[PDB]
RNA sequence: GGUUGCGGCCAUAUCUACCAGAAAGCACCGUUUCCCGUCCGAUCAACUGUAGUUAAGCUGGUAAGAGCCUGACCGAGUAGUGUAGUGGGUGACCAUACGCGAAACUCAGGUGCUGCAAUCU
RNA sequence: GAGAACAGAAAUCUCCAGUAGAACAAAAGGGUAAAAGCCCCCUUGAUUUUGAUUUUCAGUGUGAAUACAAACCAUGAAAGU
RNA sequence: AGCUCGUAUCAGUUUUAUGAGGUAAAGCGAAUGAUUAGAGGUUCCGGGGUCACCUUGACCUAUUCUCAAACUUUAAAUAUGUAAGAAGUCCUUGUUACUUAAUUGAACGUGGACAUUUGAAUGAAGAGCUUUUAGUGGGCCAUUUUUGGUAAGCAG
């Protein structure tokens, strides 16, 4: 069946309707890959973190996420190559949209009842987002900033409503600001975990803390 | 044809026109459903109480 | 092993006494619940249990802040009444049942009434209510976690409390000498066990069979040079002594309370303060980072 | 080190898993009966498997346990055909250990008529005095780290007795 | 057919509190409930016999009857145009003393003590409660507590 | 002050590793004639506290311990929300005025208290 | 999880961890750990006279249930149920 | 139509205190259900390659991202129950064929003390009660919450 215009499913009218044992016969989401670029690069390789943040409260269709991801990958990759960045599509398609299947044939008013038993069948998936929530999060070296912001500006054209390009003060995908993450990394309580980092807490068994972060204790002692 | 099902509209105003009224509790409420074992003790007890008080007052 | 934080976060601990296993809270619920139309009448419990080299029998009442005791008895008071060895046996259980029963009846002022039975014949007999007078003091047996079996030491104390003028509601099904081909207790078997029959016959049996077991075991008896047949006499004497003056003369408390508290403190450990904890963890981190 | 912190043989369980029920089952029961001096118990099938000729609750096993001098002597007798040695395997992580012999009826006693053949599993429950702390009713505590029994403890003890060695392979 | 059963819409009403499942503690049986005490209704999921209806959860009323293992509670129920004396026969697990009696009773005792002292010395001890009266004039001084300005801060995205 | 018995609150008590426990107590522990129960005196039942032990249990202490509890001008008066507007915006929603006001988080603290009775270098 | 001849993924047995991730006739929900789960013993209270009360509600009925009383019982050592 | 009384046993109200709830929110380095990405670690329950030989198929541990009407530790606002006295408290002793081991308690009381306020605020327009009977039992809309629907001057 022909896909409905998203102007029908723009807003968060209905309650969340996720794939569960009550919502059984549902198709699969179009978007499947959520981390793109050099996704295994360590944290310090990509200091800069940019966000494409929605400024309103609507439903982003799963396939719209997928297509915007396609175009955002395309521009950034052909501008600064395969592995100068790592993008993460934060929102996820858990809301299952409903369509009331109908017949529009010759004289379908006979074989169809209209609104009697008008509970709609699953039509697809869409991702619920509120005001201020991040849709796209790209990390890269600082010099890549024009490239990543122009790629995000191209990704914004696939989303209904208004989104904004916010250059986060954080260091990469971390939860720390740049100048004080610099202090933390120099102090050495940061251990890579393939893509992200492990933080040394002031609380914990000191033997385990010694196993994971000898460098912090050596840096303090020296 | 299709007749509407339920509606609470205007029902609270209907309830508050003559006003929702307390049941006006009384001294010595009804000894209904209280423990019968206690009831018939209370019976003999009040019989004796009235006897003693009236006999004392002569 | 290696319990997850989620499990240790959602772990619902049982009540402390059930955590340590001492109290069965299911049966305690119905032991302490009262007919609500008996508002402030306590449900007195005759709690009799057994820790090795001791017996612990007492009368307890249930209050909101805790259980307050009316009168208590233990094994080490029996030597005053003469029973020197076997201060945890079945006859000792019956004897301390007499002791605690007469003790609590004395406490609440029911000496002359509810004398119980002097020449106990092992016959199941609840203390009958006195004609035109108060009913006998009714207490409810609480065995605790220990299993009920026919001819148990707990039910020896049951019979002791019943015969000490203290009405306990019970049945004879689990007294020793209960047959199943017939519904009748053996009064002779019960009365003989009361004076140590199950102990005296094993005295004479070991004496006939050998000497090594009869000496290694019951060596404390060998100190007193008492044979089997004197056990019944000493138990009758102890029963009469119990019936005479159940006044509960307490201990002397030599090396008294201040010495007890201070001496326990002098060896008792203490919890190190926060400053000590911080300084020791500083020393630990410095030692572990000392170019290790 | 300590007079009673050393291991001990609480119970030795002997298991004969019979394919079906009937006269053969009774034969296993009788032979293990005179072996242990006590009547074993029947282990009813837990669930039907549909490939073993076995339906649930069909009496497919015969096991008994022995504790004390009987257990000690019968362990000696079991090892007298096991060559007083075992392997690095067969030792459980909890301390217990086992081994399955293929025949006893003519191995240790006279092969009477009307008994057939039978092989049995020995499984020694091996621990230290004081484990009543976890099995008693009142104050059902739990044993501590030190009092626990490990395979290295058990292998040291099994070297100390039976003139035994480990890893026969 | 729509369901309006006895325990309808009670998925969460009788949830035993978190880490509070199992047998309930024994003070709830060891309390005393004399006739005339006003108690509230906190139903207990574990005990099944004597459960109230979901409507009475949280209500409060006087005890008109005391029974072998239960009490009789009078609740006012608003139905139609007027209340009704709903009489419940509740196992003593689902009830507990309402502390409004306790505070009122101790205020009555304190007020009687105030009346007695006024009966001796110092009349007009202000028996009634007084609401939070407006704060009377005061001097606020400035040693070490110099008035430091607070300026509205610029908007920072922090995203 | 420790221990036992009965408990109240029901983790500030739980859990994981390590250690200590003077005296008493407790426990393990010793043995099966009877009571009692099983296949097994292992549990339970009987007897001795007689052979010994703190090994374990129990108690307690340690852990930049997980957890649990408390508090914070910590997040945050944020989210949310009652009421009001001929307020904004096309709308989704939002700003305000008068109110109420969290949770996650960050940190600091703490790790049983207690009742009755008995008993102990 | 670790183990034990045949016997392997699953046959039986042993130990350990196991806040319940199982079971309770049947849907779903709730509830339950020395039990409301599994096994064993005994029974019929799945009995009578009714009356009162809660839910549906008109505070009618039917249905369901709760709490008693007067009996007689079952069980338990008993409280109790 | 009244009747019984004459400022109250009151209130679409509030404060104090006291509950109760499981929505909004928040939460998944918390349970169940989802989920994206990796990092570190396995028995001869298969290495697929030299019979214990780096050798890939899992599972766990610390993480990271986004969620939930039929998920939740936690948890508002609003709405909601109750109480704020003379129908109460306190003292003493009287009945009981109930209860108690009891001359114990429970209930109902006898006698005695309870003005500055007889015990929070505000108002009370009179308060309470009975009988009787009409019409009505087709609804509609607006702000806010919200179900189905693409949406509706749509339906609920």
């Amino acid at each position: 069946m022909a896909r409905r215009p998203a102007r029908c499913y723009r807003y968060q009218k209905n309650k969340p309707y996720p794939k569960s044992r009550y919502n059984r016969a549902v198709p699969d989401s179009k978007i499947r890959i959520y981390d793109l670029g050099k996704k295994k690069a360590t944290v310090d390789e990509f200091p800069l973190c940019v966000h494409l943040v929605s400024n309103e409260l609507e439903q982003l269709s799963s396939e719209a996420l997928e297509a915007a991801r396609i175009c955002a990958n395309k521009y950034i990759t052909k501008t600064v190559g395969r592995d100068a960045f790592h993008l993460r599509v934060r929102v996820h398609p858990f809301h299952v949209l409903r369509i009331n299947k109908m017949l529009s044939c010759a004289g379908a008013d006979r074989l169809q009842q209209g609104m009697r038993g008008a509970w709609g069948k699953p039509h697809g998936l869409a991702a619920r987002v509120d005001i201020g929530q991040i849709i796209f999060s790209v990390r890269c070296k600082d010099v890549n900033k024009p490239v990543v912001i122009e790629g995000l500006r191209r990704a914004r054209y696939k989303f209904p409503g208004q989104q904004k390009i916010i250059l986060s003060k954080k260091w990469g995908f971390t939860n720390l600001d740049r100048p004080e993450y610099i202090k933390k990394r120099d102090a050495g309580e940061i251990k890579d975990d393939g893509a992200f980092v492990k933080f040394l807490s002031k609380k914990g068994s000191l033997e385990k803390n010694y196993n994971e972060f000898p460098e912090y204790f050596q840096n303090l002692s020296a | 044809a299709k007749s509407k099902n339920h509606t609470a509209h205007n029902q609270t105003r209907k309830a508050h026109r003559n006003g929702i009224k307390k049941p006006k509790t009384y001294k010595y409420p009804s000894l209904k459903g209280v423990d019968p074992k206690f009831r018939r003790n209370h019976k003999h007890a009040l019989h004796g109480t009235a006897k003693a008080l009236a006999a004392a007052k002569k | 092993d290696a319990k997850s934080s989620a499990y240790s976060s959602r772990f619902q601990t049982p009540f402390r006494r059930r955590r340590e296993g001492k109290t069965d809270y299911y049966q305690r619920k119905r032991l302490v619940t009262q007919h609500k139309a008996k508002y402030n009448t306590p449900k007195y419990r005759l709690v009799v249990r057994f820790t090795n080299k001791d017996i612990i029998c007492q009368i307890i009442s249930s209050t909101i802040t805790g259980d307050v005791v009316l009168a208590a008895a233990y094994s080490h008071e029996l030597p005053r009444y003469g029973i020197t060895h076997g201060l945890t046996n079945w006859a000792a259980a019956y004897a301390t049942g007499l002791l605690i029963a007469r003790r609590t009846l004395q406490k609440l002022g029911l000496d002359e009434t509810y004398k119980g039975v002097e020449e106990v014949e092992g016959e199941y007999e609840l203390t009958e209510a006195v004609e035109d007078g108060p009913r006998p003091f009714k207490v409810f047996l609480d065995i605790g976690l220990q299993r009920t079996t026919t001819g148990a030491r707990v039910f020896g104390a049951l019979k002791g409390a019943s015969d000490g003028g203290l009405y306990v509601p019970h049945s004879e099904n689990r007294f020793p000498g209960w047959d199943f081909e017939t519904e009748e207790i053996d009064p002779e078997l019960l009365r003989s066990y009361i004076f140590g029959g199950h102990v005296s016959q094993y005295m004479e049996e070991l004496a006939d069979d050998d000497e090594e077991r009869f000496s290694e075991l019951f060596k404390g008896y060998l100190a007193d040079d008492i044979d089997a047949d004197s056990l019944e006499d000493i138990y009758t004497s102890a029963h009469e002594a119990i019936r005479a003056d159940p006044a509960f003369k307490p201990t002397e408390k030599k090396f008294t309370k201040e010495q007890y508290a201070a001496e326990s403190k002098k060896y008792r450990q203490t919890k190190l303060s926060k400053e000590e904890r911080a300084a020791r963890v500083a020393a630990k981190i410095a030692a572990l980072a000392g170019q290790q | 080190q300590n007079p009673m912190r050393d291991l001990k043989i609480e119970k030795l369980v002997l298991n004969i898993s019979v394919g079906e029920s009937g006269d053969r089952l009774t034969r296993a029961s009788k032979v293990l009966e005179q072996l242990s001096g006590q009547t074993p118990v029947q282990s009813k099938a837990r669930y039907t498997v549909r490939t073993f000729g076995i339906r649930r609750n069909e009496k497919i096993a015969v096991h008994v346990t022995v504790r004390g001098p009987k257990a000690e002597e019968i362990l000696e007798r079991g090892l007298k055909v096991k060559e007083y040695q075992l392997r690095d395997r067969n030792f459980s992580a909890t301390g217990n250990f086992g081994f399955g012999i293929d025949e006893h009826i003519d191995l240790g006693i006279k092969y009477d008529p009307s008994i057939g053949i039978f092989g049995m599993d020995f499984y020694v429950v091996m621990n230290r005095p004081g484990a009543r702390v976890t099995r008693r009713k009142r104050c059902k505590g739990t044993v501590g780290n030190s009092h626990k029994t490990t395979k290295e403890d058990t292998v040291s003890w099994f070297k100390q007795k039976y003139d035994a060695d480990v890893l026969d392979k | 057919g729509k369901s309006h059963g006895y325990r309808s819409r009670t998925r969460y009403m009788f949830q035993r509190d978190f880490r509070k499942h199992g047998a309930v503690h024994l003070s709830t049986y060891l309390k005393v409930y004399k006739v005339g005490d006003i108690v509230d209704i906190k139903a207990n999921g574990s005990i099944q016999k004597g459960m109230p209806h979901k409507f009475y959860q949280g209500k409060t009323g006087v005890v008109y009857n005391v029974t072998k293992s239960s009490v009789g509670v009078i609740i006012n129920k608003m139905v139609g145009n007027r209340y009704l004396e709903k009489r419940l026969n509740l196992r003593v697990e689902h009830i507990k003393h309402s502390k409004c009696r306790q505070e009122f009773l101790e205020r009555v005792k304190a007020n009687a003590a105030k009346r007695a002292e006024a009966k001796a010395q110092g009349v007009a001890v202000q028996l009634k409660r007084q609401p939070a009266q407006p704060r009377e004039s005061r001097i606020v001084s400035t040693e070490g507590n110099v008035p430091q300005t607070l300026a509205p801060v610029p908007y920072e995205t922090f995203i």
